[PDB]
RNA sequence: AUGCGCGCUAGGUCUCUGGGUCUCCUGGGGGCCGAAGCUAACGCGUUAAGCGCGCCGCCUGGGGAGUACGGCCGCAAGGC
RNA sequence: GAGGAAGAAGCCCUUCGGGGUGUAAACUCCUGAACCCGGGACGAAACCCCCGACGAGGGGACUGACGGUACCGGGGUAAUAGCGCCGGCCAACUCCGUGCCAGCAGCCGCGGUAAUACGGAGGGCGCGAGCGUUACCCGGAUUCACUGGGCGUAAAGGGCGUGUAGGCGGCCUGGGGCGUCCCAUGUGAAAGACCACGGCUCAACCGUGGGGGAGCGUGGGAUACGCUCAGGCUAGACGG
RNA sequence: GCUAGUUGGUGGGGUAAUGGCCCACCAAGGCGACGACGGGUAGCCGGUCUGAGAGGAUGGCCGGCCACAGGGGCACUGAG
C-alpha cells in the first residue's frame, strides 16, 4: 500500500453570470516511508472526489527518495517560482524540523531526521514542488561515483 | 617591540618633523573585503634630511611633541612622489565638497 | 606587600577557599595573580586540600607574605617541611 | 506540584491504558475498559482530524503524563538531554527511566509511579545506603536501592514484592524479592522500553 | 549592492517607533481621569466605547480605554494605565488597569478574573 | 574583463548547460591546474592545451550523464553546481578549521594554496588553507 | 519604464552599413520569432530580463510627501 | 497512595433514551507535610604557649553569629490550588443571557435574535504555587539579504557623457614575501560557556581538572592566489 | 569645514618621567568625505539574552578598568 495524507485543501472561485462556483483543489502526498512519495494535487467539485482524485495523480506521480540511516545524503535547496526550499541532513537523533507541508513530505517519504528551512514565498502548493523537485535531486555517494 | 611602520612622506613643512603617509590593508570585519585605510604621522626627522615622496620606516618612541611620537627608522624608497600626488589629490578634493 | 591568602568562593554556607598569591590591598575576591590552590575548609572532599609546594616555595622566596590561615595550611601542605 | 486530579480519565483524554494505578490498570474496571474515549461534555462525538501540533502535544501530553513530572522539569531534562551526545530520544528517555521513583515503580516496589513517589517523598527507600527522598533523584548505573529497613516490616511493599514473587523486570535492572533490593543496572534502552510513544513526535514538540 | 559599495555605505539597521511613547518607556504609567467619556468606534463596528482621556505621571495626557462592563471612573481619579491600542478606536493607544487605585474589579465577573482585576468569590 | 578564472566556470557552465562537447578558454597555467582538478576529479572528460588565432586555448572536455527516459532525454549534469567564491570584489582565504565540507562530500572545494591549487579533501588531508576558488557539485 | 564594461550560451528571419573568394562567408548596427535558461506572470531571450565577473546609482509598506525644515542653486518660476 | 459504580448526589446537556462531570467522590485500608519530643553538628585550626632552637618539626589548650540551625532518632495528623484559554493562528465546545447594545480583540475580526469570537454555567485544554497582562531585546524578519534580497511593470537604474578619488583588473617569467596560509609560541585573567568527575540526600548551587577560545605579539616556513618590483607577449586598449 | 598653544621648532618652567603639560620666541603649520569639528546618545569590558550560525540587543548582580563623592575650582601632606 502507501501512507496518504491531505496537505493542503483550498477552493477556489470563478465567476460568471449568476454569481461563483466553487472548485476544490487538494495537495495530496502519498508515500510508504521508504524513500517513495507522490505529491497528488487534484481538484474536482468536491473533497472527497478531489482528495480521491488527488491521490490518484500521487501514486502515479511517485519519486523514491535515497534514505540514509533516516535522513538524505547532503543538504540542498530548490528555487521553485518564489518558493526557496532549504533541506539538509541531520543526526539520527535531531528529527525532522520543517513546516507542516514538507514535514509531512518528509514524513512520508521514510525520512525522520531532517533540518528544513522555507525561504522566499511559503505557498504551500509551490512549497509541496519545490520540496518533491528537491527530493527528485537528491544523489548518493555511489550515484556520484557511478557518474565519475 | 617598538611599533615599526613604513609610509611615504606627505609633508614636511615642519621644522624637523615629515608626514608620513601610512597605508595598511586589512580585511573588513564584516564584509571580507580587503580594505586600505591610509593615516598621517608626524615622525620626528631631527636632521629634517627625509626629504617629500620618500618611502621610509618609522618607529614607535618616547613623546617628542603633541602629535609626535614617531621617527624615522630609516629611508626606504625615494623618488615615490606619485604616492604623494595621489594624496594631494585626497585632500584637494576637499575643496569640492563644500557649501 | 604581594601576600597569599583564602578568597572565599563557592556559595552560601559551602566556602571553597583558592590559596593563591595576590597583591595585598586587592579586595578578598578580586583578580588575584596565581591560583596556588584550592581549599575545603568543610572537607567534604578526600582531596579537600591541594596545594602546590613550589609556586609558594617560590613566592616566599620572592617576598610572599601569607596569613596566618594560610601559612596554616601551606606547613599543613608541608611547603616548610625542609 | 506533581498531578493530582483524576486520573483514569488522562488515558480516556489520551486514548490509550495508560498505566496509572496499578490494579484498575488491569481491572475491567479500568476506565479505558469502560468508556475508552475522552472525557468530558463532548467526549463520545466524532474525533476530527487532529493537527500536527495536536499530534505532537498529544505525544507530550502523552509521555511527560506517564511519569507525572512537572512540564518544567520534562523541560529541563529535555535540554540536559539534548545538550548530551547520540539519540536524543533514547538519551532523553534514560534519564526519565533514571528518576528515582521510575526506578521503584519500574523495580516493581510501587504498583504506580504516583505511589512511589510517596515511597520516596516518604524516605521509605534508601539509594546505596543513603535514605533518599528526591522523587526526582536520578539513580545511576550499577546502584543499589533498597526498601528501608524500618519500612521494610511495611506489608504493602510486601504486597509489591507478594506481585513480583514471581513477576519479571526490565533487562536493566536486578531486583532481591526477600532482600527488598533492587540495583539499577543499566541505562534502559529504547527497545527495552515499552513507551507506547513515538518520542520522535516529542522531538519535534520542543523543536517549534 | 557591491560589498564595495556595503563597505561604503553599509547596511542601514533599522530601529523602531515606540507604540506606546506615554509610557515611556516604563511597563505601566500612573495618570489622574480628567474626561471620563465615550466614543463610537470607526467602521465597521458599532457601539460606545467608554473611552478616558488621562494625563500621564510622564507628563502626557493621552486616552486610554475603559475594560470591562461598566466603571466607577470619574474626572480627577487616580489611574494605572497600560498596554496596546485598541484597534477598532481612533488612536486610543492605552488600557486603564482595572484593580488599580480607582478602576474595581468589574463587579460579577467570573472568567478572566484575573484580568479586569476581580477577586475570587468566597 | 574583470576575472578569467569564473568566466571559465561559466564557460563551463554555459557548455555545461546546452550540453556542449567541449569548449575552450584562454589559456592560464593557473586555470590548467584547476583544469587538471576537475579531470582529476572525474569532474570532466578531460581537456587540452590548444590554440586558436595564435592564442593557447584549453579545449575543455566536458563529461555528461546517460540519456535520461521520459520527457527530458537530457542526460543529467556532471557538474550539477560550478560557483567562484572568493572573487575579485570580495577575496576569500580559509584556515584549515573552515574549509567547508561542501555537499557532505559529494561536492568540492578546490582552493588556491601556498602548496599550490588543491582540494579541499587534500588541504585538510594536508592540514593547509588558502584563498577559496570554488565550491563544485 | 531595462546604468556601464567585458565573456559565454541553438537558431530562423527581415533590415541598414562595410569586406571578401559573392551560392556564401566575414563584420558593425537596427527589428521580428524563438533553444536553453530566466521569469510571479506578462515576457526576455547573442540588441537577455540567461549564465558570470568588476564598478556605480538606487529600494526597504501606503499615505502623509517629493511635502516640512534646513542648506545649495536660481532673477523668477522653482530645482537639488 | 491503593481499592473503590456500568457510575451515589449535585450540577450541566439532552434526541428524554441517556450522557458528562467520574474512581471524581463518599467509602476502606496505607503512609506520614506538618507538627511533638529528644539529640544535634561540619564549618576550627589556627593565631597563642611549651619543646625543639625564636627554624624544620612535635605537643597543649582557646574560641561559632549563623544555631540548638541543618541534620538524626522516636512519635505523629490526610493535611492548600490556582491561573489563563477554548473560531483560526492554537489545545480545548455545548447550553443559557444579550441581540452592532453590552462587550472582546494581537491579526483576521466577532456582536444587528438561536454568538463554539461578548457575559454566566457545564465541559474541556495548557501550566501549575503559580498562572496572565503590560514594558523592552532577540527570533520568526532571507523584512538591511556578509552568510543571505533586490531594481522592465510590484520600491528601486541616476537624464546623459566625461572623468576625480576610490574600487577592480590580461598572459608569461622571475624577485620580495606584504596580505595569505601554516607551524611553534606568549597572550588570550578570574568567574561565565563546554566537557569530565565530585560535594551539597538530587537539582538549582558549588568545587576540581581538561579543553578550548576569535584577536593580537613573537620567531620560522611556503609562494598558489592577490600585492610589489623587474623583464618580456599580444588576445584587451590605443594608434597608423 | 575645523584648528592660532592651534602644528612644529628652539630655549625654558613643571613632572617619578616624555610631552604644548605650561611659558617666551621663531615658522605656518596640523585636522577632515578613510567623515574633521558640531549635535545627540553612553560608563567600558569578561560577559548576558537572543540566534542555526552569522549576527542583533545588552553591560542589572559578579570580576577588571574609568569617572564621580551636594555642584565647581584648588592645592597640602603623602610612596601613593
Ligand atoms: S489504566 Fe485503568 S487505572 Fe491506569 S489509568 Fe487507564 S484507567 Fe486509570
Amino acid at each position: 500500500d502507501f501512507e496518504e495524507k491531505m496537505i493542503l485543501i483550498r477552493r477556489t472561485a470563478r465567476m460568471q453570470a449568476g454569481g461563483r462556483r466553487f472548485r476544490f483543489g487538494a495537495l495530496v502526498v502519498v508515500g510508504d516511508r521508504q524513500g517513495r512519495v507522490g505529491l497528488g494535487f487534484g481538484k474536482a467539485p468536491e473533497v472527497p472526489l478531489a482528495v480521491q482524485k488527488a491521490g490518484y495523480y500521487a501514486r502515479r506521480n511517485m519519486v523514491e527518495v535515497p534514505l540514509q540511516n533516516g535522513t538524505i545524503p547532503h543538504e540542498i535547496e530548490v528555487e521553485f517560482g518564489a518558493s526557496k526550499i532549504v533541506l539538509k541532513p541531520a543526526a539520527p537523533g535531531t528529527g525532522v524540523i520543517a513546516g507542516a507541508v514538507p514535514r509531512a513530505i518528509l514524513e512520508l517519504a521514510g525520512v525522520t531526521d531532517i533540518l528544513t528551512k522555507e525561504l522566499g514565498s511559503r505557498n504551500p502548493i509551490n512549497i509541496a514542488y519545490a520540496t518533491m523537485e528537491a527530493l527528485r535531486q537528491l544523489r548518493t555517494k555511489a550515484d556520484v561515483e557511478r557518474l565519475r | 617591540p617598538k611599533k615599526v611602520l613604513t609610509g611615504v612622506v606627505v609633508s614636511d613643512k615642519m621644522q624637523k618633523t615629515v608626514t608620513v603617509l601610512v597605508e595598511r590593508q586589512f580585511p573588513h570585519p564584516l564584509y571580507g573585503k580587503v580594505i586600505k585605510r591610509s593615516k598621517k604621522y608626524l615622525a620626528h626627522d631631527p636632521e629634517e634630511k627625509y626629504k617629500l615622496g620618500d618611502v621610509v620606516e618609522i618607529i614607535e618612541s618616547r613623546p617628542i611633541s603633541k602629535r609626535k611620537r614617531f621617527r624615522v627608522l630609516r629611508l626606504v624608497e625615494s623618488g615615490r612622489m606619485d604616492l604623494v600626488e595621489k594624496y594631494l589629490i585626497r585632500r584637494q578634493n576637499y575643496e569640492s565638497l563644500s557649501k | 606587600m604581594v601576600k597569599i591568602r583564602l578568597a572565599r568562593f563557592g556559595s552560601k554556607h559551602n566556602p571553597h577557599y583558592r590559596i593563591v598569591v595576590t597583591d595585598a590591598r586587592r579586595k578578598r575576591d578580586g583578580k588575584y595573580i596565581e591560583k596556588i590552590g584550592y581549599y575545603d575548609p568543610r572537607k567534604t572532599t578526600p582531596d579537600w586540600l591541594k596545594v602546590d609546594v613550589e609556586r609558594a616555595r617560590y613566592w616566599l622566596s620572592v617576598g610572599a607574605q601569607p596569613t596566618d590561615t594560610a601559612r596554616r595550611l601551606l606547613r599543613q601542605a608541608g611547603v616548610f617541611r625542609q | 506540584g506533581r498531578y493530582i486530579g483524576p486520573v483514569c480519565r488522562l488515558c480516556r483524554r489520551e486514548g490509550v491504558k495508560l498505566y496509572l494505578k496499578g490494579e484498575r490498570c488491569y481491572s475491567p474496571k479500568c476506565a479505558m475498559e469502560r468508556r475508552p474515549y475522552p472525557p468530558g461534555q463532548h467526549g463520545q462525538k466524532r474525533a476530527r482530524r487532529p493537527s500536527d501540533y495536536a499530534v505532537r502535544l498529544r505525544e507530550k501530553q502523552k509521555l511527560r503524563r506517564i511519569y507525572g513530572i512537572s512540564e518544567r522539569q520534562f523541560r529541563n531534562l529535555f535540554e540536559e538531554a539534548s545538550k548530551k551526545k547520540g539519540v536524543t530520544g533514547s538519551v532523553f528517555l534514560g534519564l526519565l527511566e533514571s528518576r528515582l521513583d521510575n526506578v521503584v515503580y519500574r523495580l516493581g516496589f510501587a504498583v504506580s509511579r504516583r505511589q512511589a513517589r510517596q515511597l520516596v517523598r516518604h524516605g521509605h527507600i534508601t539509594v546505596n545506603g543513603r535514605r533518599v527522598d528526591l522523587p526526582s533523584y536520578r539513580v545511576r548505573p550499577g546502584d543499589e536501592i533498597a526498601v528501608a529497613e524500618k519500612s521494610r516490616n511495611l506489608e504493602l511493599i510486601r504486597q509489591n514484592l507478594e506481585a513480583m514473587k514471581g513477576r519479571k523486570v526490565g533487562p536493566w535492572l536486578s531486583l532481591d524479592v526477600e532482600g527488598m533490593k533492587g540495583k539499577f543496572l543499566r541505562l534502559p534502552d529504547r527497545e527495552d522500553l515499552a513507551l507506547p510513544v513515538n518520542e520522535q513526535l516529542v522531538i519535534e514538540f520542543y523543536s517549534r | 549592492p557591491t560589498i564595495n559599495q556595503l563597505v561604503r555605505k553599509g547596511r542601514e539597521k533599522v530601529r523602531k517607533k515606540s507604540k506606546v511613547p506615554a509610557l515611556k518607556g516604563a511597563p505601566f504609567r500612573r495618570g489622574v481621569c480628567t474626561v471620563v467619556r465615550t466614543v463610537t468606534p470607526k467602521k465597521p463596528n458599532s457601539a460606545l466605547r467608554k473611552v478616558a482621556k488621562v494625563r500621564l505621571t510622564s507628563g502626557y495626557e493621552v486616552t486610554a480605554y475603559i475594560p470591562g462592563e461598566g466603571h466607577n471612573l470619574q474626572e480627577h481619579s487616580v489611574v494605572l494605565i497600560r498596554g496596546g491600542r485598541v484597534k477598532d478606536l481612533p488612536g486610543v493607544r492605552y488600557h486603564i488597569v482595572r484593580g488599580v487605585y480607582d478602576a474595581a474589579g468589574v463587579k460579577d465577573r467570573k472568567k478572566s478574573r484575573s484580568k479586569y482585576g476581580t477577586k475570587k468569590p468566597k | 574583463l574583470t576575472d578569467p578564472i569564473a568566466d571559465m566556470l561559466t564557460r563551463i557552465r554555459n557548455a555545461t548547460r546546452v550540453y556542449k562537447e567541449s569548449t575552450d578558454v584562454p589559456a592560464s597555467r593557473f586555470k590548467e591546474e584547476i583544469l587538471r582538478i576537475l579531470a582529476r576529479e572525474g569532474f570532466i572528460k578531460g581537456y587540452e592545451r590548444v590554440d586558436v588565432d595564435g592564442k593557447p586555448y584549453l579545449r575543455v572536455y566536458l563529461k555528461y550523464g546517460p540519456r535520461r527516459q521520459g520527457p527530458d532525454p537530457r542526460p543529467e549534469q556532471v557538474i550539477h553546481h560550478i560557483r567562484r567564491i572568493s572573487k575579485p570584489g570580495r577575496r576569500v582565504y580559509v584556515g584549515v578549521k573552515e574549509i567547508p565540507r561542501v555537499r557532505r562530500g559529494l561536492g568540492i572545494a578546490i582552493l588556491s594554496t601556498s602548496k599550490g591549487v588543491l582540494t579541499d579533501r587534500e588541504a585538510r588531508k594536508l592540514g593547509v588553507g588558502g584563498e577559496l576558488i570554488c565550491e563544485v557539485w
